[PDB]
């Protein structure tokens, strides 16, 4: 105590007196005048920095597919679904290989393909668990195909001699990611998931509750719309087979550890048919994307091992991390033709934090809903009518540019949007993607600063849009609302204009 | 029998190991709330994940062997397995589709009258939402953000102390201290809750800990709109919110919301009892308070237990709680009004002018309460510095207006001297001269014009553009064609502020209590109700009131 | 076309759609390779920021302290954030804040902080977040970790019998004059054993504060690290948390001990008060102000002299218990972490090293490192390295809060000098007042100025300000609207997973919450009510008798849904179907249910005769993990199990034990023999139990109360 006293008094009495018989003098408006000189505080406008040098981008290769699966490109396998077959999930592929599947089989020479010959060998390991069971019998194998590895450890008490005695060749370094650049990709991507799907719902939703008049019949008929909308689409296709297949190798960590396994990559849908006419019934099935194969290792991360079929020829600007085979040629066909197959192949790391936020996909839903409905009611509330359908239709939201004119959609089709937005949320989370919103908010406050006319002002925009910059690595989501905002920026500084365009 | 035994034996046992033997010795028994404390049951660290980890497993779950042994097949119907002898705990483990099982085929009956009484809390707030009316539409609604309001209101509620006691003795004789207080006086309800449930032994613990939820008011800080009825309270949700809004819901209440008022009406009279005579008040009115004998709808309860700890502090409420030893700060009344403090400080002086007087000079800024209506004022040295009104119904701004102004206490307080000195001057209660504020006040609360007369003894002046919305009329309007000086409406409600506060001091000689060294939050009387009705209601002891014949 | 979903924000007012900026609906961070990083670049910024080159040896540790209030080294980057506090015009803030609410406010605050920790039950300090155990030098729930510090003092010197905090700091203040202390370590030979210290090394031990590499945070791209302090140290800081507490209730600008629904009004209260408050002329504008780096910069040398003024007049016998909690962060050492590793370029060998021994390798690591390192050297010890002036993150949230309270609580006479708002720890919200435009500027500068001279560092990057409109205060942005996100409740949605009926039914209660508070619309919470529905189907493995999904409790349900008449009134565990909804979420699933039951059903189900808001048809269990008990931690937990098998023998005999924590001047063992006694004989004389039987157990009782007197 005695020596933790910060005055030039030691003993800790002194201190003491000093605080009981404290009586401050107005000496603090000349401290505080004096610590201004001195402070030369930026007294900041926004006219004066409304340029925010537009928005800084990185410059490099562009940016991949962080996605653990692959989505638009993405082919599906269809099979109409038994209760009790398909019940377990894991035999769904077993009944599949009596199908067509057991003929496929890739060339050794692939397009675009960075370790062919061991994912070649595997598929073919995979094929042959099928028959048999859904497990690789490997002890070896596996050990490898976890390390495309182990560092064998050195104490420090012997290591003082080989200090003494350099040898090895000892040294310390860490290593950091390479920027990426703006991806072209995605955009296509996003217009993809946006539009609706053949097959008509994916995620599976609950049944409804018993309705009275007042509230319920409200909230289910909006629910039973909503629902409706977005079980058509792509991007609930993808949020179907993430949770689906998550589940099952969520599932099989617990049922397999230090196991090898084969997981599929599968989505169940039941397909619609509105002709009019009786129809022996509405499709009841399960369709299938790829295999997967599970590798325990490390508790900690799961290293997995992803197989999709496609049917699209392969962009090495952005399937680089996807390592590309010849596959063979699969029917596709319709009436008012057989295209070559291509698989695609990888290997990525699964956190089991990962592995749970990701199964439950299904809050995106939530998230949306309150974000449209409130638009609904907000609306609504002013002229204190009904006008919750009325607006679904009416209202308009910007949604994009197309021929340098920016268009808008229906709230009820532009709804597909957020959705859609909040999904890539949940797949693209990187703690880059944290920092960019957790910053960005103070760019869009500032924005509706401008928009009502309130006169903003930002202390260090440098500072600021450096920290923006500082958390844009490699992350194709970041970085592609990183453009928008840009986009965003412009147009709205063609509306009015506190703001710059180069 | 061996049962008895068995726990015999394991006490020989654990004091047969001297490092649990000396542990068990030193010390209280008070060291078991503190032992119990070093035993977390699990890591808890991901919650959703290890209950999706721990399903996923077929027989994880810990379960009771006994019991089903002693009622049920052990072995399955589809032959996949159900029961083994492998175990540290005697609790063996076991599926979890067997407990579905033994729902669906399992012997047993009549439990039915059992059940809802042990949690007539929940069930009654169900049996509320069958009789109740629908309607639907919407509005920008404004809702009132801050009132800690009673919610899940039950008959009979009670502090956490004197619950905790009712929690001993009914479930359990074997092991409880004989405490006097509660039970001496509110014995009846003891008689009820104990007979119900000391009879048919099950689930100890349970029952116990939903009976403590079960007088409990969860008085919580939520946004409400307008619907203040502790009973709309519990189903707020589905009732509104900021776009919402239901109907057909004032009917269907229990039968607490009225006896509060009824209790309230009972202080009042109580209070005039104290007031007929100013020999002494302090000695007369708490023998008036621990006399009388409340009749609550299935109980009799002393009036003291009530007002001592009732929830709701009205102006009557506060008096009578100032006599006993019951510490509900936070309060304020002033005649009809309720006010709360939110600023600043400032020291007692006197000022005499022409019309002694009591004036404050803070710079304080308080929140202003009255039926309908809602406001902000500030003073600064004996005059109104600023003020906002959120009311809803002009007549009761104007009220707020006028009151506030009353406390406010201007110059003009003194210009205004139509009579007083005739009658308003001098209380007719034993030659007491009642205080000028109070004065005042009941000159404005006895005609109409005299509660135009201090309006008008505001500035008035033709508000600007820009104050068209803010600007009040003399009739209360938002016209603004002309308009009062130092304040403006507010399109909408003004929030309530909240103290976690315990204060209590004596009080003095004519009804008034100086709590925290002064403050005057006492208000003299409130109301002047010559009335004397009562129902189903106990007094005693020369109550001055005339019900004893020879 | 070129899709961009920014391009709605045009038409729109951001307020209401800034719940779809943030990205909560994904997964947070997490923490990779070596915690040590970015301890030692804090530690750095830490003295960096503490402008001064006063240093004085000091007398007990042979090391360099960095005293540093008052005395400021100031640099040409003003701007930059300061952690030298001049205590004088500190306990001006002190002043002018009592003086301005009441002349006792201190006093009586402390009145209340003494009155609720005098009382308080040592057991208490359990209760709490994971705090650094000594004895093992590892991390535990507080719980354990106090458990094996009060176990040694007691293998030490005699069991602990003081049943109360203030003795419990007082044998605390006791074990620093012990020159030696004995543990329960665990040592394997190819056992837990008693291992001693002396007083050298047990005081750096309990001055010493441990590393977490941050989990749970959300919104950063790196990782700002939380500590988790020593049990010797923990009880006097949550004395002066709680004197802080009662400070912080009272003041209205302060947003720490009031939150969520509450801190929204106090806001708009505070803004409508403000915009009475105005004049023709005045001009009011506010800010969003955040700080960086806040922890750092506040200095525990600084709270022992504010300390020391509140505690000016209320008592010298609590006073004495004020100013300890101080020191020991004036005089505090934190733990380096995980190390460092050497590779060659082979991706062969790796080299771990310990943070003891980076003083061994000196310049073998990158440059970076030992620029970082060298200087880190004078106050560096064998483990741990040492400093003062530094405040550790999230001790002193409250006392923090006081001071910034402190700051906007009121100043020099001029033309419109108004300002004054809230503040949360870091965060604070800024209302500024001001005759002209011009001078807007002046004042918003003033309070800068005010605040960075004791501290207080307004992060320049990251606050903004426009008219009072708009502004944002911890997640929560305002407009005439009162910001509507549901962002923030969003991970608590999912099952809870205790058991089913209380899993389900505490997710509705939780709905309805978050549909008052948070202001949710209802066709979200009803879609939130199917969500939850079906992740509890699944996480318990259940589905609707309806449901053609086939598995092994969907087989059972089979032969069920014959017999029962109406399958809707089901429970949903046994495959019900949903009956609640948004008008029936304040009712439990099993009321709403239960009266369109069938007879046979109810019966059977609730039976309390069973192999079995909170519903109780079904409570279990669930299974710890085999992976505490397999480590050297069961060793050590040898000792809590003798703690449990009494504790369950206790409650077996009393059976309130659990409900009323039990009473009377009696040992544990005397009450338990004698009502043992009591039970004997009730069965006895009129029960059915024989007599000889009886005089056995009075054997038993007897024989056991030997085994009892000789230890």
């Amino acid at each position: 105590r005695d020596e933790s006293v910060p005055l030039p008094f030691q003993t800790y009495e002194q201190m003491k007196d000093y605080c009981e018989k404290f009586k401050g003098n107005p000496r603090e408006l000349a401290s505080k005048v004096s610590q201004m000189q001195s402070n030369i505080k930026l007294p900041i406008k926004h006219y004066e920095q409304n340029k925010f040098r537009q928005i800084r981008l990185p410059k490099g290769p562009m940016a991949p597919y962080t996605h653990k699966f692959l989505m638009e490109e993405a082919w599906m396998f269809t099979k109409i679904s038994d209760p009790e077959r398909s019940r377990a999930g894991e035999i769904l592929i077993d009944f599949f290989k009596k199908g067509n599947l057991s003929a496929i089989r890739p060339k050794d020479k692939p397009l675009q393909g960075k370790y062919p010959i061991h994912y070649k060998n595997l598929w073919n390991q995979i094929k042959a668990a099928i028959a048999d069971r859904t497990m690789v019998i490997n002890e070896n194998d596996h050990s490898e195909f976890l390390g495309g590895r182990a560092s064998k450890k050195i104490p420090e008490i012997s290591l003082t001699q080989d200090v003494i005695t350099t040898e090895g060749l000892k040294q310390s370094e860490n290593k950091l990611p390479e920027p990426r650049s703006f991806p072209r990709w995605f955009n296509a991507e996003w217009m993809w998931a946006i539009k609706d799907s053949d097959l008509t719902g994916w995620v599976p939703m609950a049944e409804y509750p018993p309705a009275d008049n007042e509230l319920e019949d409200y909230a289910e008929h909006l629910n039973k719309t909503m629902e409706g909308v977005l079980q058509g689409t792509n991007c609930a296709r993808e949020m179907g087979k993430c949770i689906l297949t998550v589940g099952a190798l969520m599932t099989e960590c617990r049922l397999f550890p230090g196991k090898i396994k084969v997981v599929p990559i599968y989505a169940r849908s039941k397909e619609r048919k509105s002709m009019q006419e009786g129809l022996p019934v509405p499709s009841e099935m399960d369709c299938l994307f790829g295999i997967c194969v599970k590798s325990k290792s490390h508790d900690g991360m799961y290293t997995i091992i992803t197989f999709e079929f496609s049917i699209r020829e392969p962009n090495l600007e952005k399937h680089q991390k996807y390592t590309v085979f010849e596959a063979g040629h699969t029917t596709v066909r319709m009436k008012k033709r057989e295209v070559p197959l291509y698989l695609y192949c990888r290997t990525t790391a699964l956190s089991k934090i990962k592995n749970d936020w990701l199964s439950k996909a299904r809050r995106c839903f939530i998230t949306t809903m309150d974000t449209v409905e409130t638009i609904c009611l907000r609306e609504s509330a002013k002229a204190e009518e009904n006008l919750v359908e009325k607006t679904l239709n009416e209202k308009q939201m910007w949604i994009g540019k197309k021929n340098g004119e920016l268009i808008a959609q229906p709230l009820r089709e532009a709804l597909r949007v957020q959705l859609v937005q909040q999904f890539y949320f949940c797949i693209y989370n990187d703690s880059q993607l944290e920092g960019f919103c957790n910053e960005q908010k103070k760019i869009l406050m500032a924005l509706e600063g401008d928009k009502k006319n309130k006169s903003s002002f930002g202390f260090n925009p440098e500072g600021l849009l450096e920290k923006i910059e500082e958390c844009l690595i490699n992350n194709p989501m970041c970085l592609f609302m990183a453009q928008r905002l840009n986009e965003l920026v412009i147009e709205a500084s063609k509306r009015g204009a506190k703001f710059f365009k180069t | 029998m061996s049962l008895l035994l068995t726990i015999a034996k394991e006490y020989k046992r654990l004091c047969q190991d001297a490092k649990a033997a000396q542990m068990m010795t030193v010390g209280t028994v008070s060291n078991y709330t503190t032992f119990k404390k070093w035993t977390t049951s699990r890591k808890e660290k991901n919650p959703s994940l290890r209950m999706r980890w721990a399903m996923s497993s077929k027989f994880p779950i810990i379960a009771n062997k006994r019991m089903l042994e002693e009622a049920q097949i052990p072995k399955e119907h589809n032959n996949v397995a159900l029961w083994e002898d492998t175990e540290k705990r005697d609790h063996v483990l076991a599926s979890a589709s067997c407990i579905n099982y033994w729902n669906f085929c399992g012997p047993c009956v009549n439990n039915s009258e059992v059940i809802k009484e042990v949690y007539k809390s929940r069930f009654g707030r169900l049996e509320r939402r069958k009789e109740i009316m629908w309607k639907e539409l919407r509005f920008t609604l404004v809702d009132r953000q801050r009132r800690r309001v009673d919610t899940q209101p039950v008959e009979q509620r009670l502090r956490t102390g004197e619950i905790k006691d009712l929690q001993m003795w009914t479930l359990f004789e074997d092991e409880a201290p004989l405490a006097s207080k509660f039970i001496l006086d509110n014995y009846g309800l003891v008689k009820e809750m104990r007979s119900k449930f000391a009879n048919k032994p099950l689930n100890k613990e349970v029952v116990a800990h939903m009976l403590e939820k079960q007088f409990n008011p969860e008085s919580r800080f939520l946004p409400v709109f307008g619907a203040i009825r502790p009973e709309r309270m519990e189903l707020i949700h589905a009732l509104g919110g900021e776009t919402w809004i239901q109907e057909a819901n004032t009917a269907g209440i229990s039968n607490v919301d009225q006896r509060k008022n009824d209790i309230r009406a009972v202080c009042r009279k109580v209070c005039l009892a104290a007031n007929a005579s100013i020999m002494n008040a302090k000695s007369k009115l708490v023998e008036y308070i621990k006399s009388t004998s409340m009749r609550i709808g299935e109980t009799e309860r002393k009036l003291e237990e009530l007002i001592l700890e009732t929830d709701d502090v009205s102006p009557e409420v506060t008096l009578c709680k100032s006599a006993l030893g019951g510490q509900l700060g936070k309060t304020l009344s002033f005649g009809p009004m309720l006010l709360k403090k939110i600023s600043g400080s400032g020291v007692k002086v006197k000022d005499t002018v022409y019309i002694q007087f009591e004036y404050w000079s803070e710079q304080e800024e308080f929140y202003g309460e009255y039926k309908s209506a809602t406001a902000l004022f500030s003073r600064k040295e004996r005059s109104l510095e600023w003020i906002t009104i959120g009311g809803g119904i002009n007549e009761d701004r104007k009220r707020l207006l006028a009151m506030c102004m009353i406390f406010c206490r201007d110059g003009d307080y003194f210009k205004d001297a139509p009579a007083t000195i005739t009658m308003a001057d001098l209380s007719t209660k034993l030659g007491r001269e009642i205080p000028y504020q109070y004065v005042m006040m009941n000159w404005i609360q006895k005609s109409e014009d005299n509660l135009e007369a201090l309006l008008y003894s505001r500035g008035i002046v033709e508000t600007n553009p820009g104050k068209m919305g803010s600007s009040m009329g003399i009739d209360g309007s938002k016209r603004a064609i002309k308009s009062l000086r130092a304040v403006t409406i507010q399109s909408g409600k003004i929030d309530m502020p909240e103290s976690k506060e315990k204060i209590h001091l004596e009080l003095s000689d004519n009804l008034e209590a100086f709590d925290s060294s002064g403050r005057i939050v006492a208000t003299i009387l409130d109301l002047p109700s010559d009335k004397k009705v009562t129902f189903q209601d106990v007094s005693f002891q020369h109550p001055d009131l005339a019900v004893l014949r020879d | 076309m070129e899709i961009n979903p920014y391009l709605m924000f045009l038409n729109n007012d951001v307020t209401s759609l800034i719940s779809t900026t943030y990205p909560y609906t994904g997964p947070p961070p997490m923490s990779h390779g070596s915690s040590t990083k970015y301890t030692l670049e804090t530690i750095k910024r830490t003295y960096d920021y503490s402008r001064t080159s006063v240093e004085k040896t000091s007398k007990v540790f042979n090391i360099p302290r960095r005293k540093f209030c008052n005395c400021l080294e100031d640099k040409d980057e003003l701007v930059k954030p300061t952690g030298n506090v001049d205590i004088s015009s500190l306990l001006g803030l002190a002043e002018m804040m009592e003086k301005r609410m009441g002349e006792g406010f201190f006093k009586h605050c402390v009145m209340e902080a003494e009155t609720e920790i005098l009382k308080m039950h040592f057991s208490r300090l359990t209760e709490g977040r994971q705090t650094y155990d000594w004895t093992s030098e590892r991390n535990m729930p507080a719980a354990t970790a106090l458990q094996l510090t009060v176990d040694a003092i007691k293998e030490t010197e005699g069991p602990f019998k003081g049943t109360t905090m203030l003795e419990y700091c007082n044998k605390m203040i006791e074990m620093l004059d012990w020159k030696e202390i004995k543990f329960k370590k665990v040592k394997t030979v190819v056992v837990m054993g008693i291992d001693s210290i002396k007083h050298d090394e047990f005081l750096i031990r309990a001055l010493t504060i441990n590393t977490m590499a941050k989990d749970g945070e959300r919104g950063k791209l790196q990782r700002r690290a939380i500590a988790t302090p020593g049990m010797i140290v923990r009880p006097f800081s949550k004395i002066v948390e709680t004197v802080a507490q009662k400070i912080c209730e009272k003041l209205k600008e302060s947003g720490l001990p009031v939150g969520g629904n509450e801190k929204k009004a106090k806001l708009k209260t505070t803004v409508t008060s403000l915009n009475a408050r105005m004049n023709s002329d005045q001009f009011a504008v506010n800010i969003t102000g955040d700080n960086s780096k806040w922890n750092e910069c506040q200095q525990p040398e600084a709270y022992l002299a504010l300390l020391a003024y509140i505690t000016k007049d209320s008592s010298d016998l609590m006073k004495d218990l004020c100013s300890v909690a101080p020191v020991l962060f004036c005089n505090k050492f934190v733990k380096l972490g995980q190390g460092i590793r050497l590779s060659n370029k082979r991706k062969t060998k790796e080299v771990i090293i310990k943070a003891e021994k980076m003083g061994k390798y000196k310049n073998l690591m990158r440059e970076e490192y030992k620029n970082l390192f060298e200087p880190l050297e004078k106050y560096i010890q064998k483990d741990v390295c040492f400093l003062p002036g530094g405040m550790l993150m999230g001790m002193f949230n409250m006392l923090s809060t006081v001071l910034g309270v402190s700051t906007l609580c009121y100043e020099l006479k001029a033309k419109g000098c108004f300002w004054t708002g809230l503040q949360s720890s870091d965060d604070f919200v800024l209302f500024a007042v001001a005759s002209n435009w011009s001078n807007i500027h002046w004042t918003i500068r003033r309070f800068n100025a005010v605040c960075k001279l004791i501290g207080i560092n307004m992060s320049l990057e990251k606050s903004y300000g426009s008219l009072p409109e708009l502004f944002e205060f911890t997640s929560m942005f305002f407009d005439g609207e009162f910001v509507s996100n549901l962002a923030m409740e969003l991970p608590a949605f999912t099952t809870a997973g205790v058991n089913e009926g209380v899993d389900f039914t505490a997710a509705m209660s939780i709905i309805k919450t978050n549909m008052i508070n948070n202001s949710l619309s209802p066709s979200t919470a009803l879609m939130a009510l199917r969500i939850c529905l079906q992740e509890f189907r699944a996480t318990y493995r259940v589905h609707p008798w309806d449901s053609r999904v086939k598995g092994g409790r969907m087989k059972i349900i089979n032969e069920f849904i014959k017999t029962i008449e109406n399958k809707d009134g089901l429970l949903i565990a046994d495959g019900g179907k949903l009956m609640n909804n948004i008008s029936t979420l304040h009712i439990p699933e099993e009321v709403l249910k239960f009266e369109k039951m069938d007879e046979q059903y109810r019966n059977r189900v609730f039976n309390p005769k069973n192999p079995f808001a909170v519903v109780s048809t079904h409570s279990f269990r669930t299974r710890a993990n085999r992976t505490l008990l397999n480590t050297d931690m069961r060793a050590m937990m040898a000792e809590e199990k003798r703690y449990q098998m009494v504790c369950d023998m206790f409650k077996s005999v009393f059976e309130s034990a659990d409900i009323n924590p039990p009473i009377g001047a009696m040992s544990i063992g005397e009450a338990i023999e004698e009502k043992l006694l009591e039970r004997a004989k009730m069965k006895r004389d009129i029960g059915a139990i024989e007599d000889s039987e009886y005089e056995e157990i009075k054997d038993i009782i007897r024989d056991a109360k030997k085994a009892r007197l000789e230890s």
